[PDB]
RNA sequence: GCAUUC
RNA sequence: GGGAGACUGGAAUUCCUGGUGUAGCGGUGGAAUGCGCAGAUAUCAGGAGGAACACCGGUGGCGAAGGCGGGUCUCUGGGCAGUAACUGACGCUGAGGAGCGAAAGCGUGGGGAGCGAACAGGAUUAGAUACCCUGGUAGUCCACGCCGUAAACGGUGGGUACUAGGUGUGGGUUUCCUUCCUUGGGAUCCGUGCCGUAGCUAACGCAUUAAGUACCCCGCCUGGGGAGUACGGCCGCAAGG
């Protein structure tokens, strides 16, 4: 899980305004962190299938949020992809 | 690990080779190398006394430290892990803070840059060598002396290890890789850990020629010789030998440990067969 | 840095006057590592509810430390390698 | 040999009863079993057969001078009370009755159910 | 429902498995 | 049925140190008493049971006296 | 304990 | 007791070593094979080793399902309530597809105490390829793969709204009665049980955790056998799916 500190840092960079925690950009950035860290975990624990199911749920959520951003404003979509290092 | 070959040829199908992953340097220490030459299984009389030997790749001897007794307190760092032709285990080059360089059997998990120490005060960490007296019971050890000062003799092959079962008086009880339980003097030295390269046993050599590279000559079965050559020899067509199995010199298949050896007093029980 | 409470049972053949020094050295690992060693309560010789390593009694010590997980696991490993330590028990003393 | 005070170990199972009299140090001084009192087969699991076995061991213990005994009973048989009574009647004092049937804390798999 | 229904299927399956046992090597040699 | 003494405002903390507290909740056979007998709530019964098990391992309590 | 069939 | 890794605890079974000590032990409905008399069983002490975790422990908790219970530590997934700070329909379902998926089984390497297909004897019987007894190998355990089935069941697909109540129990909030004792009582949110209306059902029964009243999407059925078989194909080391 992300601590308050790590969350504040991520939100300060990707939130569209101060106090913003709900925008897709903020959420996708929080999801990306969580996913990275959980990927690191699953490199060590290959057989932790239950936590990997949690990973797949986070992946699915991020995909849908990104699909929303592309539907609303493709420019914010491309900015978000490149700024996070995502492929798609 | 093990790397499996692709079946591009009949000779390579099924064969595998070590991945040599732990190996850090490809060349030995010049100052620790001595010459070696093939014997072909022949003794001082020039007679073959061990059959099926000869024709293998030329190899050089790396001087291995099996005593590790004149460096108590002088720490060393693992400089390299490298391949040794003369044994199944890999070897680790140690740089002592003395500036002395020595080779030791590489224990399991020992990586480049690790710090190794010797003597009574040493930590119980893989590669550390200390008297059994100072090694707590239950630990896994290798390269154990039989007599104090005699040099490591037991548990030296890749992947093997000895379990120190307990201490009573002057003796420690050890379980050998074979499973036999035997007593040794607590003054005898041992190295903490298992021996590395434990995957080597899984290698499929694949073809006759690769054993020839390793110096093994073909083994002819007794039953296909003539009576003059072997007790199993003779008979029209295929036979099972025509008598109870014996060596080429007629000895039957039985126990061959000499009765009433002095070491019988140190052996608690022999290995179990067919467990 | 997490709070940890460590219970140690030491050889009854030891003397209690020398117990406290020997634990303090064993605890330096933490102080060199950046954590704190607060309280080293040493209970006296008590009767064990059952024999441990042929001992009917032993010396109980409770050590409260704040340190990194890695450093406390290093401490425990050294403790269990020491001949005079019979049994250790580390408990994380904070929510979850 | 002589020993004033001892222990009686009584193992009563669904097939037999085995009483052994011992020093406090655990060395057996006398023993008797339902087969030793001449019962064979299923007859040796009855409480009457436990009575005779306890009596016979008690007599053999009096020979070695045992006066008072603490009894340790185990097993699920029907010759436990009978055996305590027969020890008393054969002239032994019974101090403590303690039950020490070995109970696993979830250990070895029991043999399969009979049907 | 009635176990009768299960019993009918049971028999057919069992006989098929037994047939597969008896023909195992034949099916390999004829499938090559 | 009876109330859970640990839910009260006076309720003592449950620690594997406290041999005398834990003695209340083990039988003379040394066995952990059923919650239906003790009146503890589910959460505090778990605490007691775990505390007892830890106490046994550090030999502050017996394995079946 | 054992007790198939019409 | 959601998952994963590491270390570790005690009881018990078995074996080993050594006391004490004999002639029985073991097993059944009743016996016999069996183990003993070359020193068993029993009892005491020490040692080895593997597997499962008594009490707590429940028609209780957690998990999508399969499932999950000795302790500790490390890493990690989900859920619920309160507050409305934030985004502003971003929702639901999902043909194909992908992943997970009890037990048995399969591959390679370890381990193997107990249990135990096959396999031996003994007994029972007309026979006894069984039930019962004595033994006993794969396997059961671990590491990494494969397999992809179960009455994998609530024999009840997922989402949402509505439609008398009563009464247990698990996890939160809150108001009153006040000792402020607190299983005091109320309200409220989220689980999990039992009983019961209306309504539904061939009946049995279900009944706010629907099998009721409705809307959205998927899967599936179309008399019993032949047959979840043949052929073809795909997947699998094989079994086979
Ligand atoms: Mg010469
Ligand atoms: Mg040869
Ligand atoms: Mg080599
Ligand atoms: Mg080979
Ligand atoms: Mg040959
Ligand atoms: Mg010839
Ligand atoms: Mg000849
Ligand atoms: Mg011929
Ligand atoms: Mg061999
Ligand atoms: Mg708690
Ligand atoms: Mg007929
Ligand atoms: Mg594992
Ligand atoms: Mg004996
Ligand atoms: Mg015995
Ligand atoms: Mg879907
Ligand atoms: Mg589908
Ligand atoms: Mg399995
Ligand atoms: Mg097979
Ligand atoms: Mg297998
Ligand atoms: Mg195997
Ligand atoms: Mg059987
Ligand atoms: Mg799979
Ligand atoms: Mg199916
Ligand atoms: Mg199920
Ligand atoms: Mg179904
Ligand atoms: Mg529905
Ligand atoms: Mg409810
Ligand atoms: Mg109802
Ligand atoms: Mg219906
Ligand atoms: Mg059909
Ligand atoms: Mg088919
Ligand atoms: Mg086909
Ligand atoms: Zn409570």
């Amino acid at each position: 899980a992300l601590t308050a500190e790590q969350k504040k840092e991520i939100l300060g960079q990707y939130g569209l305004h101060d106090t913003d925690t709900g925008s897709p950009e903020a959420q996708v950035a929080l999801l990306t962190k969580r996913i990275q860290d959980l990927t690191e975990h699953l490199k060590v624990h290959k057989h932790d299938h239950h936590s990997r199911r949690g990973l797949l749920l986070l992946v699915g959520r991020r995909r849908r949020l990104l699909k929303y951003v592309a539907q609303v404003d493709v420019a914010r979509y491309r900015s978000l992809i490149e700024r996070l290092g995502l492929r798609r | 690990g093990i790397r499996k070959y692709k079946p591009t040829t009949p000779g390579r199908r099924g064969a595998s080779v070590s991945d040599f992953a732990e190996i850090t340097r490809s060349t030995p220490e010049k100052s620790l190398v001595r010459p070696l030459h093939g014997k072909g299984g022949r003794n001082a009389h020039g007679r073959i006394t061990t059959r099926h030997k000869g024709g293998g790749h030329k190899r050089a001897y790396r001087v291995i430290d099996f005593r590790r007794h004149d460096k108590d307190g002088v720490n060393a760092k693992v400089a390299h892990i490298e391949y040794d032709p003369n044994r199944t285990a890999n070897i680790a080059l140690l740089h002592y803070l003395d500036g002395e360089k020595r080779y030791i059997i590489a224990p399991q998990g020992l990586k480049q840059g690790d710090v190794i120490e010797s003597g009574a005060n040493a930590d119980i960490k893989p590669g550390n060598n200390l008297p059994l007296r100072n090694i707590p019971a239950g630990t896994v050890i290798h390269a154990v002396e039989l007599r104090p000062g005699g040099g490591a003799k037991l548990a030296r092959s890749a992947g093997v290890s000895i379990q120190l079962l307990g201490k009573e008086g002057t003796y420690a009880a050890l379980r050998m890789p074979s499973g036999e339980i035997r007593r040794v003097d607590v003054r005898c030295r041992a190295t903490v850990g298992e021996v590395g390269n434990a995957e080597q046993s899984n290698i499929n050599w694949g073809k006759a020629g690769r054993m020839r590279w390793k110096g093994k000559r073909p083994t002819v079965r007794g039953v296909v010789m003539n009576p003059v050559d072997h007790p199993h020899g003779g008979g029209e067509g295929k036979t099972s030998g025509g008598r109870h199995p014996v060596s080429p010199w007629g000895k039957p298949e039985g126990r061959t440990r000499k009765p009433n050896k002095p070491s019988d007093k140190l052996i608690v029980r022999r290995r179990r067969t067919g467990k | 840095m997490r709070p940890y409470e460590i219970m140690v049972i030491l050889d009854p053949t030891l003397d209690e006057r020398t117990v406290a020094p020997s634990l303090e050295t064993f605890l330096n690992v933490i102080r060199k590592d950046g954590g704190t060693v607060d309280k080293v309560d040493i209970w006296g010789r008590r009767r064990l509810a059952y024999e441990i390593a042929k001992h009917a009694e032993g010396i109980y010590a409770v050590i409260d430390v704040k340190a990194e997980p890695a450093t406390v696991s290093e401490l425990d490993r050294q403790l269990n390698l020491n001949e005079s330590v019979l049994r250790t028990k580390v408990l994380r003393t904070d929510k979850h | 040999k002589n020993v004033p005070h001892g222990a009686a170990h009584i193992k009563s199972t669904f097939n037999n009863t085995i009483v052994s009299i011992t020093d406090p140090q655990g060395n057996v001084i006398a023993w008797a079993s339902s087969g030793h009192v001449g019962f064979k087969g299923s007859r040796k699991s009855t409480p009457f057969a436990a009575q005779l076995a306890a009596e016979n061991a008690a007599r053999k213990a009096q020979e070695h001078g045992v006066k008072k005994v603490d009894v340790f009973v185990k097993g699920p048989g029907s010759g436990r009370e009978t055996a305590i009574r027969s020890l008393q009647a054969a002239g032994l004092e019974v101090g403590t009755i303690s039950d020490v049937t070995p109970q696993p804390h979830n250990g070895c798999r029991p043999p399969k159910r009979r049907r | 429902g009635s176990v009768i229904k299960k019993r009918r299927k049971r028999m057919s399956k069992k006989k098929h498995r037994k047939l597969l046992r008896r023909t195992r090597v034949q099916r390999r040699k004829l499938g090559k | 049925t009876r109330k859970c003494v640990f839910c009260s405002k006076k309720g003592q903390t449950i620690d594997y140190k406290d041999t005398a507290l834990l003695r209340t909740y083990i039988s003379e056979r040394g066995k952990i008493r059923a919650r239906r007998v003790t009146g503890n709530c589910v959460q505090h019964q778990r605490d007691i049971a775990v505390a007892v098990k830890n106490a046994r391992e550090v030999a502050l309590l017996p394995f079946g006296s």
